[PDB]
């Protein structure tokens, strides 16, 4: 929120050169000066016979915004032979990526083409150039003798690059191995020490590199983007890369071990073609020394309010924990087609608040699509999803979108003011712009009035001019300020005071200052940085008894403080800024003496009670809980009376009830002040003597927090009086209860079988399902609908196995769906049958029973366990059932008994029920009628 | 009696209307000071108010153009109309609503445009051969569904640039198949070949002249071609009143937006046409592939139906892409494009089997709710689309337009249109915020008694300090004045304790939060309900203790969404066929069913007990589905009478039942045999046998 947008440094390059496509800071150790580095991928150079070779410009910051090309390579194409170039530097896009660590600068040409020395070719291996002062080596890992597309021919190495802390280069090549992609890391020392201009294919000793894999991974673009950070024990930077076409264009992000290129963690996008992995970034956003992963998907489509898909782009934020598991949330863009998430640039601590910050770009957002950059501050709880500042592009298109935001870089305090600054690139208009961070001031104001209770009959001090005396009081206001970094010694504040603020705009001015005789009074003020809480006093009197009529409405003293930051600016005009979460004003209020007894002091007798609701709070879901409170003042008047309902974490305040016309509609509000959550309700100012209130406070308590007895609310009335200012605190326990609507249901497929069975031939020694009869499926489902969960249950299935030595329903195989195991007391499928590719009731009471018993684990709300029993109709039995024609109802039954719950310290009760499932075997042919 | 009008509208005529649609104003001085000025229309009459001096605007929605629905699409006489009405003037007063209706017809014998956009990678050499006679062969089958048919042709490979293209050796440019011991055309992004013509033979001619090329990497650049075929309306030659089919044929995966960066292409697709006289996509080398969002936007505008005709190896892929571009249909193409014909026909019927309404340029403070009458007279609430339709069928939609507050704009026009249709209902919305009597207002003093206030609509309203009925008291200190009845009663506190009663009225205290209004200072601008720390769930404005929900939210808390998309199943069925979509969430009704869209129901009866009804409906003219007249709609599977049942094939479910005639009927059904669904019935049900 503290980035200056009034006077930002604006740099420019040759039109069409894509000046600004890549940006970074240059912070050499050999100099106390700092510079800007800008890539111009399409820039024309003095390289002989090379068109648009591209260049990298070093830009001064001290005064003149002058940009000078760095001389990496002045030579044109080397030759394989006469009239036969070995390389092609034209349109190589040199400058398309720029990185700098201290005195060393790395720049790359991802479209540099290479002939190879085997055959006439033009393969985009890509190359990089590493410079250090005057020495310049050429790093080009993909330019090896492993040629063609199956090799590293189309690697385009240098497409994305980064240094690690231990001076080590990470390099991405999206085209290696049929566009699978590749990561290659080398020691900077070896990149320099092993350089040899007479060898086009240098091999470095301590090289780390991902290797080719199966062809299903083709066209994934590994190394499209790269970032580095630590994601394991050792303090070694690991490798983070975006793989935007991975997983059928779902996109992925790979993380490799910085020690030996071993795979660590993967991320996967959720919407195809969203280009998840277009941009990556690593930075510790919640001040816990654990680097956090940011992933950009600029073409993500979220669901609009209408319900329709809309392309707004999305950024994934993954918080790293010491456990190894990431804690990930998601962050969506604000404009359609703006491509929010095209660039994610860490800023370090932009406002020096103790937590790092980050910038996300939407380079085609804003009106006239000039480009937007959003700033997000970090905090202990993670990243604050609400942007504290937007940065708008200032240049309109010519032939291409300005693309302001397409490249960015921060985390480098370039003016040494104590605050890191930010470079934004706009390659569409060949522009790069540097925003400086402004110093942040934390100011706390004081305001007190002596005395608080005004007595109209106490005319003490004299009124200037007249011989009259007045009932006066003191108004003392204080200002202390301090801020980190570089900022002035003294500060100019424009403080103004107002008497009876809540009673103006055509109302009567009820309290005035002694001299101005007006409710308003301004004052220039200059305080010193630190702990010098400079204060100033004023004397304000009170109009005569006859002047006004209202004497119950408190007299609100209002103070607001401005800042002459147009004066406190530095030499370059970098004006400070106030902390955004600080109130620019403050209010106190005095009250007039009224009905306070003979002692002139109001001593209330506050007391609060809560009706026994007897409501139960069933563990598992959200519970409607309405507390009824009675707040009465059986003493004198209580100024600024407030009901304080301190609530537990599991509870949220819905609102005060209003449907009841016999219940007071209090003005309540929920504040999270300090580490305590509570509800505050105004009870009157003052809550007059004898006043009694009945109010309803609706709540909803979300639970399922396992073992607990109950939840309690604490209630206490408090006032701003000096004597008996509070009431006795009252606790209200509401018992937690267990309830689990557990049901069991069944079904037969089919639920009937008609005889005779078509094409059924009786075989003495059956082998297949076809030989026995039709398939009959019984499915049993035990489901826990209820709020509460249960931990253990038993399921008992009784199966009609035989009727007088006759097999009926022959069980082949049973399956299980959910937290349960089953066990049949009889051997299932004894005859090893495999293939694939007046109605009389036969229950287990009158038939030989096959029992299947099942132990069931924990079923939470909405979960279930399912038993699939696949059986065959033993046709033989029904054909020669002594006689043929008869109607049978094959009945199976399943019961369940819930035996345990996880909520051990709470009243429970075992749950039991059962259902039955029939398969009716009848004769569709009736030989009567 | 005491109402909302007499407690909020008393301030002024404009705010009187703003209070409620049922409020009315009085512009007659004859009414003595003491009676309300803003009240019900009847109550003002009852208080003897001059009917001419009464301001009572009424919201209306009159139809401006009401052409009837066409019966044939080949109607050369009158212009084909498939939507009625066509234009409605809507006029609303503050916070008022007005419902209306629209009829959409899938007109019989509608004209058809078919642009054949073809992958010409080397793998498609055999396909290019099988479609040599596709034209005439296609013209016959289409004749069964339409008389007026135009077709065209277009081809694509990929961007003629590294790394997608061979650029070395020099012989590779002229012939990408130099090493493959043959010849193929050089690389080309997209070339338009045949403009949409009714001369079907021209297709066959042009196709035989074509030849394939060869790309280096697997993904191609079809998306470029899809975009260009969509927005180059003149080149391709899309007809206004014709169904537009864009047949996309490929056998490989595809490049997507941002892929172009490797090629050095970083200019985002502009969605504009770039196919010129040479009939080649000129921007191919300089502009990136189009994003799915962009393709959707342009397909929707130009009313184009994208048909993904892809081969088995890439079906699941393009299937998933299709779900990101709604309205797009995917078909499975053979390796030689032999079955491209039936694919197109099957796709067409699928396309015209549904009607979904879309809204364009809907004003900010205006909300629309929909009801859908798709089948018979069954009214489906909260739905704006119908499925399972046959050509010739007509659906209906009931719509309600409600405004929040009253936006003081000039004139706004928006569109309610069925997706892919040319015809539409254009709604001209006008807002009646202020009264007409305010036009003849009086600036200050003069007529407003001896004071220096202001006077309009037969009433006065002074300035700072002056709170008198007609400019009486000054900046207070004007004695007790009236004291007044500044409360619903008298034993009750004054001005709801949020102000003092000065000069026969209330003067509400200020508040840092927001605004305190109302006759008795009883209106609260920030006491509305909360759902999760936010007021009105952060989806509604607080108006005197009431939440006024945003364009897509409902409920007293403003936390219930009007969305249905999160209730749609894989069947394209709302909560399957088992529940209803309440607040973007399926509430399951079908016994023992569950899941986010009621997809799961393991204890539901076997599929036999459902298909049976179709057999009783289609093949016996009886059963529940017959009685409710839902046979044709619900039973769409082919039901073929057969002699005997087979054991060969796969997925043969044997279903039997006893009908009203006490005969045992047996039937089996196929599922995804090829995306289809057959159902065979033994033609000789097992009946009783007489003597015997
Ligand atoms: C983040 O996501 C990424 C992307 O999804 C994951 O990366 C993938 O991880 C998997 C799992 O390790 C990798 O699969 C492995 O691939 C190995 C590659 O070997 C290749 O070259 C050799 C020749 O040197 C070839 O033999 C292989 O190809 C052959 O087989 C394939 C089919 O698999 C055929 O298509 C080919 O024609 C060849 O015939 C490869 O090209 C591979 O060696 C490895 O195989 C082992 O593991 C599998 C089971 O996964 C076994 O079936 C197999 O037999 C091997 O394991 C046995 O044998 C070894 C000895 O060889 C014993 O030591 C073992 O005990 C065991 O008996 C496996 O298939 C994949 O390559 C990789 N992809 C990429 C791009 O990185 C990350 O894992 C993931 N990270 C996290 C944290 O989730
Ligand atoms: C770096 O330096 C180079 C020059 O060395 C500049 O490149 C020149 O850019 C201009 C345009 O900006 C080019 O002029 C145009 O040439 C086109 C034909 O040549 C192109 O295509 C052929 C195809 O074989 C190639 O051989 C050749 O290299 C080129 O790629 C013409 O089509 C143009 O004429 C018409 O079009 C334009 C635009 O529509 C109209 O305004 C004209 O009136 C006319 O109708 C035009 O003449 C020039 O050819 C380029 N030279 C080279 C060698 O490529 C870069 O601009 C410069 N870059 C920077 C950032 O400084
Ligand atoms: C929008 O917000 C409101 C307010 O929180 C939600 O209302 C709550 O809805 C739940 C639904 O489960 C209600 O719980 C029900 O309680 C009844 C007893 O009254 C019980 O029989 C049901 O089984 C269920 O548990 C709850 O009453 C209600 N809360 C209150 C007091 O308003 C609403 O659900 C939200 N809408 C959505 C879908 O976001
Ligand atoms: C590559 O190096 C990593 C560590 O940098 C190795 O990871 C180790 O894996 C073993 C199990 O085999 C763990 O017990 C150790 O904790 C890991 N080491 C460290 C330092 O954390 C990994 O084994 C190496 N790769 C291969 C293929 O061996
Ligand atoms: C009468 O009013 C006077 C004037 O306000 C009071 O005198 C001041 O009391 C405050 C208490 O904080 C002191 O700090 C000031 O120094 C006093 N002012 C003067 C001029 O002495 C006084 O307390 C009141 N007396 C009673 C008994 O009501
Ligand atoms: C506080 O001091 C400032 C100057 O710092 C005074 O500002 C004056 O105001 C006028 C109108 O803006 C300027 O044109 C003058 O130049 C200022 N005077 C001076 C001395 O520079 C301001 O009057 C002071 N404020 C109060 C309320 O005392
Ligand atoms: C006194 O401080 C309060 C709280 O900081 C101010 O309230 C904010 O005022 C700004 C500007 O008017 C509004 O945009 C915000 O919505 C208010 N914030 C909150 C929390 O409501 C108030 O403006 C200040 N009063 C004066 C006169 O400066
Ligand atoms: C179903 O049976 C399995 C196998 O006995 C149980 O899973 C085992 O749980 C024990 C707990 O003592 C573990 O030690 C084993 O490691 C588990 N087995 C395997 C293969 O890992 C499971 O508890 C049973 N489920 C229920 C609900 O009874
Ligand atoms: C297409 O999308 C579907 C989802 O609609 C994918 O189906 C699932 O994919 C996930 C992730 O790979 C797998 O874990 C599941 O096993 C798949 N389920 C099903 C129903 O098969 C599918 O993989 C996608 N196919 C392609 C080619 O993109
Ligand atoms: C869609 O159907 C529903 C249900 O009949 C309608 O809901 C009613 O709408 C009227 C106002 O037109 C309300 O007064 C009723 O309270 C509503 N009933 C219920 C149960 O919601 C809805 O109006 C219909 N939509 C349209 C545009 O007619
Ligand atoms: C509008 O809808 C209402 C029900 O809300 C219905 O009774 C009425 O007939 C409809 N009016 C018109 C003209 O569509
Ligand atoms: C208002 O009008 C009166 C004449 O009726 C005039 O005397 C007076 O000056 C005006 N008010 C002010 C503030 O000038
Ligand atoms: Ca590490
Ligand atoms: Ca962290
Ligand atoms: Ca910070
Ligand atoms: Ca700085
Ligand atoms: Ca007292
Ligand atoms: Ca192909
Ligand atoms: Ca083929
Ligand atoms: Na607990």
């Amino acid at each position: 929120f503290n980035l200056d947008v009034d006077s930002p440094a604006e740099y420019s390059g040759p039109e069409g050169s894509y000046f600004g496509f890549a940006v970074d800071f240059f912070v050499p150790s050999a100099s106390s000066r700092m510079f800007l580095l800008v890539g111009a991928p399409k820039a024309n150079t003095t390289q002989p016979g090379i068109v648009e070779g591209g260049q990298v410009l070093k830009c001064d910051w001290s005064s003149t915004r002058r940009c000078q090309p760095i001389e990496f390579d002045a030579t044109g194409n080397r030759d394989y032979a006469k009239d036969d170039p070995l390389e092609f530097k034209s349109h190589q896009w040199f400058g398309a990526s720029v990185r700098s660590k201290q005195d060393k600068i790395l720049a790359c040409a991802p479209l540099y083409h290479w002939r190879t020395e085997m055959k006439q070719e033009r393969e985009p291996v890509g190359t990089c150039f590493l410079q250090d002062g005057t020495k310049t080596v050429e790093y080009a890992p993909c330019r090896s003798q492993d040629i063609d597309a199956d090799g590293q021919g189309f690697c385009q190495g240098g497409f994305s690059i980064d240094f690690t802390k231990a001076d080590r280069v990470l390099l991405g090549g999206p085209g290696s191995f049929y566009w699978q992609g590749q990561l290659i890391s080398d020691q900077v020392a070896e990149i320099v020490s092993k350089y040899d201009p007479n060898v086009y294919s240098i091999k470095y000793n301590n090289q780390l590199a991902t290797r080719t894999a199966q062809a299903i991974f083709d066209d994934s673009y590994l190394g499209y983007s790269v970032a580095v950070g630590d994601f394991n024990g050792d303090g070694i930077d690991d490798f983070v890369s975006g793989v935007p076409r991975a997983a059928r264009t779902l996109g992925m992000v790979y993380i490799y071990d910085g020690k030996n290129m071993s795979s660590l963690y993967n991320f996967t996008g959720e919407q195809m073609a969203a280009y998840f992995g277009f941009s990556v970034a690593a930075t510790d956003i919640n001040g816990d020394d654990y680097a956090d992963v940011f992933i950009g998907a600029p073409l993500f489509m979220d669901r609009g309010s209408d319900g329709k898909l809309q392309e707004v782009g999305q950024v994934s934020v993954s918080l790293q924990r010491a456990s190894g598991d990431f804690q990930t949330t998601k962050l969506n863009g604000f404009e359609v087609f703006a491509r929010f998430g095209s660039a994610i640039a860490p800023l370090g601590d932009l406002d020096q608040d103790g937590f790092n910050d980050i910038a996300i770009a939407a380079p085609y957002g804003g009106e006239d699509k000039k480009g937007i950059v959003y700033i997000f501050n970090g905090r202990s709880t993670g990243l604050n999803a609400v942007p504290s500042q937007i940065l708008e592009g200032q240049w309109a298109a010519r032939s291409m979108p300005p693309s302001f935001g397409y490249s960015m870089k921060g985390a480098t305090d370039i003016d040494k003011n104590g605050y890191p600054d930010l470079i934004v690139g706009a390659f569409g208009v060949d522009r790069a712009i540097l925003y400086r961070a402004r110093p942040v001031i934390t100011v706390n104001a004081g305001l007190e009035v002596y005395p608080s209770i005004l007595n109209q009959d106490n005319k003490t001090c004299s009124l200037p001019g007249t011989a009259l005396k007045v009932s006066c009081f003191n108004v003392r206001f204080c200002l202390k300020a301090d801020g980190k970094g570089v900022l002035p010694r003294k500060l100019n504040f424009q403080v103004e005071l107002l008497l009876d603020k809540l009673k103006q705009k055509g109302a009567i001015r009820r309290a005035l200052f002694l001299y101005s005789r007006s409710p308003s009074h301004s004052k220039n003020m200059t305080i010193s940085r630190g702990g010098l809480m400079q204060c100033e006093e004023l004397i304000a009197y009170l109009r005569d008894e006859s002047e006004f009529r209202d004497k119950l409405t408190p007299i609100t003293i209002f103070m607001e403080y401005r800042l002459d930051y147009r004066t406190a600016a530095d030499t370059t005009g970098l004006q400070p800024i106030l902390n955004q979460f600080t109130p620019a004003n403050i209010s106190r209020q005095a009250h007039i003496l009224l009905d306070c007894g003979e002692d002139n002091v109001c001593k209330p007798k506050l007391e609060v009670s809560v009706d026994s609701d007897q409501k139960k709070i069933y563990i598992g879901d959200d519970n409607p809980l309405t507390l009824i409170v009675k707040a009465q003042n059986q003493g004198e008047g209580a100024y600024e009376a407030e009901l304080i309902v301190s609530i537990p974490l599991q509870a949220d305040f819905i609102g005060v009830v209003r449907n009841n016309e016999a219940l007071a509609r209090l003005s309540c509000a929920f504040k999270t002040e300090n580490q305590t959550r509570q509800v505050v309700c105004d009870l009157g100012n003052p809550m007059k003597a004898g006043t009694q209130l009945l109010a309803g406070l609706r709540f909803s308590v979300h639970q399922q927090s396992e073992m607990d007895t109950s939840v309690k609310f604490d209630l206490q009335i408090q006032s701003s009086n000096l004597f008996d200012k509070v009431s006795p605190v009252v606790s209200h326990k509401v018992d937690l209860a267990v309830l689990a609507a557990v049901e069991i249901r069944g079904v037969s497929s089919p639920d009937h079988v008609f005889l005779p069975i078509p094409n059924w031939e009786h075989k003495e020694n059956p082998e297949t399902e076809e030989d026995v009869g039709p398939v009959v499926q019984h499915i049993y489902e035990l489901r826990n609908n209820g709020p509460s969960s249960f931990s253990k249950a038993m399921l008992h299935l009784q199966w009609p196995y035989k009727y007088n030595n006759n097999t009926l329903l022959y069980i082949l195989h049973y399956d299980i769906d959910g937290p349960m195991n089953c066990t049949s007391d009889m051997e299932i499928n004894p005859l090893r049958i495999k293939i694939s590719s007046d109605i009389h009731t036969l229950g287990c009471g009158v038939a030989q029973c096959l029992k299947i018993v099942c132990q069931v684990g924990r079923l939470d709300r909405g979960k279930s366990a399912i038993l699939y029993v696949k059986s065959l109709l033993w046709t033989e039995t029904f054909m020669n059932k002594e006689n043929q024609n008869h109607s049978y109802s094959l009945k199976s039954s399943a019961s369940f008994n819930v035996i345990e719950f996880p909520y051990k310290n709470l009243p429970i009760e075992d749950i039991t029920n059962s259902t039955l499932v029939t398969t009716n075997v009848t004769w569709g042919i009736q030989p009567a009628p | 009696g005491p109402n909302i009008c007499t407690t909020r509208g008393v301030s002024s005529c404009q705010q009187c209307l703003a209070v409620s649609p049922m409020c009315a104003w009085c512009s007659d001085e004859a009414l003595p000071l003491g009676s309300p000025r803003c009240d019900l229309k009847e109550n003002l009459l009852k208080d003897n108010c001059a009917p001419e001096s009464i301001e009572f605007p009424v919201s209306e929605a009159r139809v401006l153009e009401d052409r009837p629905l066409s019966d044939k699409g080949s109607g050369d006489s009158s212009q084909v109309t498939q939507v009625s009405p066509q234009r409605i003037a809507l006029r609303l007063r503050p916070d008022d609503s007005k419902n209306f209706s629209i009829q959409v017809r899938q007109v019989e014998d509608y004209p058809v445009d078919i642009y054949y956009l073809m992958d010409l990678s080397y793998s498609m050499k055999d396909d290019l051969w099988s479609i040599q006679n596709l034209g005439t062969k296609l013209a016959t089958q289409m004749r069964k569904l339409t008389s007026n048919l135009r077709i065209g042709f277009g081809a694509f490979v990929d961007k003629p640039v590294s790394p997608y293209m061979y650029i070395s050796p020099p012989e590779a440019l002229e012939n990408p198949c130099y090493d493959m011991k043959t010849t193929c055309l050089p690389m080309f992004g997209y070339k338009h070949v045949l403009t949409l013509t009714d001369q079907v033979t021209r297709f066959n001619e042009e196709v035989k002249k074509q030849s394939v090329s060869r790309n280096r990497d697997a993904p191609e650049g079809g998306f470029d071609a899809i975009m260009q075929a969509t927005v180059c309306d003149e080149k391709i030659g899309w007809r206004n009143d014709a169904s537009h089919l864009l047949v996309f044929t490929t056998d490989a995966k595809t490049h997507i937006a941002l892929d172009g960066r490797l090629a050095g292409i970083v200019q985002p697709n502009d969605g504009q046409c770039h196919v010129g006289s040479d009939n080649h996509y000129s921007a191919s080398t300089t502009m990136d592939y189009p994003s799915l969002g962009l393709m959707t936007e342009k397909l929707s505008q130009k009313n184009i139906n994208l048909i993904f005709a892809v081969t088995e190896n890439v079906v699941n892929l393009y299937q998933n892409y299709s779900e990101l571009i709604p309205g797009t249909t995917v078909g499975v193409l053979s390796m030689d494009s032999s079955n491209v014909l039936q694919l197109i026909v099957d796709a067409y019927g699928k396309i015209r089997s549904k009607v979904e309404l879309e809204v364009r340029d809907l004003p900010e403070e205006l909300s629309l709710s929909f009801n859908a009458t798709c089948l018979n007279n069954e009214v489906i609430p909260g739905l704006k689309s119908c499925m399972g339709l046959k050509i010739g069928d007509t659906v209906s939609f009931s719509i309600e337009a409600k405004v929040r507050g009253c936006p003081q704009e000039k004139e706004k026009s928006f569109t309610i249109k069925p997706v892919g249709f040319k015809d539409s209902l254009i709604v001209q919305v006008t807002f009646d915020c202020d009264c007409a009597c305010q036009a003849q207002a009086e600036p200050n003093s003069h007529r407003c008694n001896n004071g220096n206030g202001t006077f309009e609509c037969g009433v006065c309203r002074c300035g700072p300090g002056w709170l008198g009925s007609q400019c009486e008291c000054s900046e207070e200190d004007y004695r007790p004045s009236q004291q007044d009845e500044c409360s619903p009663r008298e034993g009750q506190p004054v001005c709801s304790q949020r102000g003092e009663c000065l000069c026969g009225q209330c003067v509400c205290h200020s508040s840092d939060f927001g605004k305190i209004t109302g006759k008795y200072c009883e209106c609260d601008d920030f006491s509305c309900v909360r759902y999760k720390g936010e007021m009105c769930s952060g989806h509604g404005q607080c108006s005197c203790g009431d939440c006024l929900c945003d364009s897509d939210w409902t409920g007293y808390y403003c936390n219930c969404t009007t969305r249905t998309d999160t209730c749609m199943s894989s069947n394209g069925l709302l909560c399957s066929g088992r529940g209803k979509c309440e607040c973007g969430s399926c509430v399951c009704i079908q016994p023992g069913s569950y899941g986010d869209t009621c997809e799961k129901c393991p204890t539901c009866p076997d599929a036999c007990t459902f298909k049976k009804e179709c057999v009783e409906c289609k093949k016996f003219d009886r059963g529940a589905l017959h009685d409710e007249n839902t046979c044709n709609r619900y039973c769409r599977d082919e039901i073929e009478s057969v002699k005997e049942l087979k054991d060969t094939g796969k997925d043969a479910v044997n279903c039997t039942y006893k009908n009203e005639d006490d005969c045992v009927v047996r039937f089996q059904y196929y599922e995804d045999s090829s995306g289809k669904s057959i159902l065979y019935v033994v033609e000789e049900p097992e009946c009783p046998k007489g003597p015997d």
